């Protein structure tokens, strides 16, 4: 009974961001952590009772209030030097009891909104050599040039989402790792039977859900607005 | 040191074998010990909790606790692909009324695939028909891939896909670039190609 | 509810001799509930600045307290302890005996 | 040292 | 056994004139080393022994946050318990809790306990095996089933068998000059003329630690329980205890009566006479 909102959040540098955490297990203790990619958890703030809160290991630039027992709002300020992180909220019966984590909030703060781009999705058909040699066929999907890395990829065979024969990269790669505001690229592969790919009635689609600016965010660039959208690419069977 | 220490290095274990995850802590009035499982991009899920010395069996993983020599372990039987995640070690502290977490230990099970047929195929775009990608697939478990030393060529890590229509798995990695003279025989030269791949025309 | 009457004991910390500083103790025990008024008297007058121990109870959940103060006894200085509880209809006074 | 915060009745 | 560490908690409600009062004390053997009073001014876990003062601020800050949580648990306990018996909000009720561990000569776990009371009577207590519960009345069975479904006994056993005996060993080593001491009783005897034929002999035993002591009267070497008065052990105030036993004796034959003092600091018990 612990929920956080939003699941994905994107703001411009220079203002305060409020991350919400509601708890329903009647717990007195609530905790706020941030998790950088490839690292562990680090404590930001925690509260023992309804009107108390204590600083964690990294409380610089983080404000926290506790007005009621069920709500624990975390407001990250512009004084924070690296606000971009995976923020996790937890609660427990006491200070020494096990903690249960909420779903989590992925916060990304960039210099300007010019770096936000939706992904470009394209599906690549299998090769004739793979089909003749292994009697199997792999479709490869590429989502390129998106920022941030808030993406969710899924394969859809004949209008139904599949998981068997699907493999997606655990985390997208930076197209230019030396850059701080680099775009991201993510790949995936769907391997089906050679007799299944050669059926022209089968329909293959690589759906990529992208989480970007909301419809209420302002946008002054003449470029297409990078709203939270879905970009996909289709491919049909070919007996050739 | 930190209050809870565990080897954060990536630990690999063959599929079906026993995966052993170790964790050490500094005694701060510690009496409760927990194991959390966290997948890539999701929240930590409490999967184990032990309070007394000995072994505690639940499902396919058992928790082992020894308070004399401060360390608590977690053994996983029949390593399945769903077990590939980072496992966080939690230790409470009655001194200070605190709750400490470890940095986590990434676990990645490796499938014991037999009869590999390594090869590097080229795949063209379904609609553009001018962009091309390369696919290093069907290679054994010992083969590893590496990142490209060129900012124009993009390499991905291994990926284990499971066909349940068949009863086999196959590792695979993809590579592509925009050089317009890209060759699938020049992509994976950085990685150790295991002298058994098939490069088509 | 269980209501027990306190057992009052008045005594000195060390063997009482005239002219030497000592401590006057009033040890109440075996009572319930916790609320209890204890006063140390000197010739019938209440002594100010009387410290008491921290509240603790026995195996039978009955509380015990130690009320003490520093004093110097003489030959004809009557000291006593006045204890008031919900079990007592009126405060009970127990005089201090140099041989008890 | 004290024990954990006890459970309520 | 040899040594023990105990905590005592008391929460008495004050309906109409404030929140319930919470008092918590800690004891190692017969010495109090920590305390907390909700009506006090410090609002913190305060030291009551010299050897506990060496603990760092992480200890005291953690102990202070733990006792306030203990008081907060008893606040909802006082309200919940009044509903189990359909009792009014006008009556003042008392909740008491104590737990601790006993160690042997090897300073290893020997015995553990965790007891709970309501209005001066047993409510629920952990059994000796630290795995079952003893519910007193029907309303206590609700707490048992609630604590069994939450696996409370398993976690309480981790303290009683674990950090209780491990931190008892820590306190015994840090306060060796105080806790591991053994003060033999300073004994004497007084004579008081009661009547022309009767006279009371009073066997005194002062300034001894720990509080465990036994006073026995004998006549011609045989135990005499009749016509004997024994008062309960008194805390002196300076960390030691007092106790005396008396007997009324016919005038002239006081030489036949002997007092016997059994204490930890006496390998063989002392014999006290009048002359």
């Amino acid at each position: 009974g612990i929920t956080q909102s939003p699941k994905y959040l994107f703001r411009k540098e220079g203002q305060n961001v409020t991350l919400s955490c509601e708890q329903n297990l009647n717990h007195d203790a609530m905790y706020w952590y941030r998790q950088d990619p490839g690292q562990g958890l680090r404590l930001i703030y925690y509260s023992q009772i309804v009107n108390d809160f204590q600083k964690g290991d990294i409380a610089e630039g983080y404000s926290v209030s506790r007005e009621k027992k069920e709500s624990f709002p975390l407001t990250v300020t512009s004084a924070q030097k690296n606000p971009t992180a995976f923020y996790l909220c937890a609660s427990s019966m006491g200070g020494t009891y096990e903690q249960y984590f909420g779903p989590g909030t992925r916060l990304t703060v960039t210099e300007d909104l010019k770096n936000v781009f939706p992904p470009e999705v394209a599906v690549f058909e299998p090769s004739e050599a793979e089909i003749s040699h292994t009697q199997k066929a792999t479709l490869v999907c590429l989502a390129t040039g998106f920022y941030p890395d808030h993406v969710e990829l899924s394969w859809w065979v004949n209008g139904k989402e599949v998981h068997s024969g699907v493999c997606t990269d655990p985390q997208p790669l930076k197209e230019q790792p030396a850059l701080n505001d680099s775009r991201y690229a993510l790949s995936s592969r769907l391997r089906v039977s050679a007799t299944f790919w050669q059926d022209p009635r089968n329909h293959f689609r690589c759906q990529v859900q992208f989480y970007g600016l909301s419809e209420n965010d302002e946008w002054t660039q003449d470029r297409a607005k990078p709203v939270t959208q879905i970009v996909s690419a289709e491919a049909w069977g070919r007996a050739d | 040191q930190k209050e809870v220490e565990q080897n954060s290095g990536p630990l690999s274990v063959p599929e079906g074998a026993i995966a052993s995850l170790n964790c050490t802590y500094s005694d701060r009035g510690s009496q409760s010990f927990f194991w959390y499982r966290q997948y890539s991009g999701k929240s930590p899920e409490l999967i184990m909790s032990i309070y007394s010395n000995g072994d505690k069996e639940d499902g396919r993983f058992t928790a082992q606790l020894n308070k004399a020599s401060q360390y608590v372990s977690l053994l996983i039987r029949d390593s399945q692909p769903s077990d590939s995640a980072t496992y966080l070690c939690a230790v409470n502290a009655l001194l200070g009324n605190q709750f400490y977490f470890g940095t986590g230990t990434s676990l990645t099970v490796i499938p014991n695939i037999q009869n590999p047929d390594p090869a590097v195929y080229q795949l063209r775009d379904s609609k553009s028909s001018d962009k091309s990608v390369c696919l290093f697939t069907d290679f054994d478990s010992q083969t590893n891939v590496s990142q490209s030393k060129d900012s124009d060529v993009y390499i991905t890590d291994k990926c284990v896909l499971d066909m349940r229509s068949m009863d086999f798995k196959s590792n695979s990695a993809v590579a592509w670039s925009n050089k317009s003279d890209f060759a699938c025989a020049n992509a994976f030269n950085n990685s150790i190609i295991p002298e058994d791949t098939f490069f088509p025309s | 509810m269980i209501q027990r009457t306190p057992k009052i004991q008045v005594y000195s910390r060390h063997p009482a001799e005239n002219g030497k500083s000592n401590f006057l103790n009033c040890y109440v025990s075996g009572f319930h509930p916790s609320d209890i008024e204890v006063d140390l008297l000197k010739n019938g007058e209440r002594i100010e600045k009387v410290e008491h121990s921290d509240l603790s109870f026995s195996k039978d959940w009955s509380f015990y307290l130690l009320y003490y103060t520093e004093f110097t006894p003489t030959e004809k200085d009557e000291y006593a302890c006045r204890v008031n509880h919900v079990t007592l209809s009126q405060p009970k006074i127990v005089k201090w005996d140099r041989d008890m | 040292i004290l024990d954990q915060v006890p459970f309520s009745v | 056994g040899s040594h023990s560490m105990r905590y005592f908690f008391t929460s008495v409600s004050r309906p109409g004139r404030g929140e319930p009062r919470f008092i918590a004390v800690g004891y190692v053997d017969d010495t109090q080393f920590v305390r907390f009073d909700s009506d006090a001014a410090s609002q913190r876990m305060e030291p009551r022994a010299p050897w506990i003062e060496q603990e760092g601020p992480e200890y005291w800050d953690g102990e202070t946050r733990k006792v306030k949580a203990h008081s907060q648990t008893h606040r909802v306990d006082l309200g919940t318990l009044r509903g189990y018996y359909n009792q009014s909000e006008a009556g003042s009720h008392t909740v008491q809790r104590m737990y601790g561990c006993d160690v042997g000569s090897d300073w290893r776990f020997l015995r553990g306990y965790h007891q709970y009371a309501y209005d001066g009577k047993d409510y629920i207590a952990l059994k000796e095996d630290l795995r079952s519960w003893t519910a007193a009345d029907m309303a206590a069975q609700t707490t048992k089933h609630k604590w069994e479904a939450a696996h409370v006994a398993e976690q309480l056993r981790a303290y009683l068998e674990g950090t209780c005996v491990e931190w008892l060993r820590r306190y015994l080593e840090n306060g060796k000059e105080t806790l591991q001491r053994t003060d033999a009783p300073k004994t004497h005897m007084t004579h008081h003329a009661v009547s022309d034929h009767e006279a009371t002999l009073r066997c005194w035993a002062l300034s001894f630690y720990p509080a465990e002591i036994t006073l026995t009267w004998q006549r011609d070497g045989e135990d005499q329980t009749q016509d004997t008065e024994l008062v309960e052990t008194r805390p002196a105030g300076d960390g030691t205890f007092q106790k005396w036993a008396a007997v009324v004796v016919p005038s002239g034959q006081e030489q036949r009566y002997t007092c016997h003092v059994q204490h930890e600091g006496l390998p063989k018990p002392l014999t006290l006479r009048w002359e």
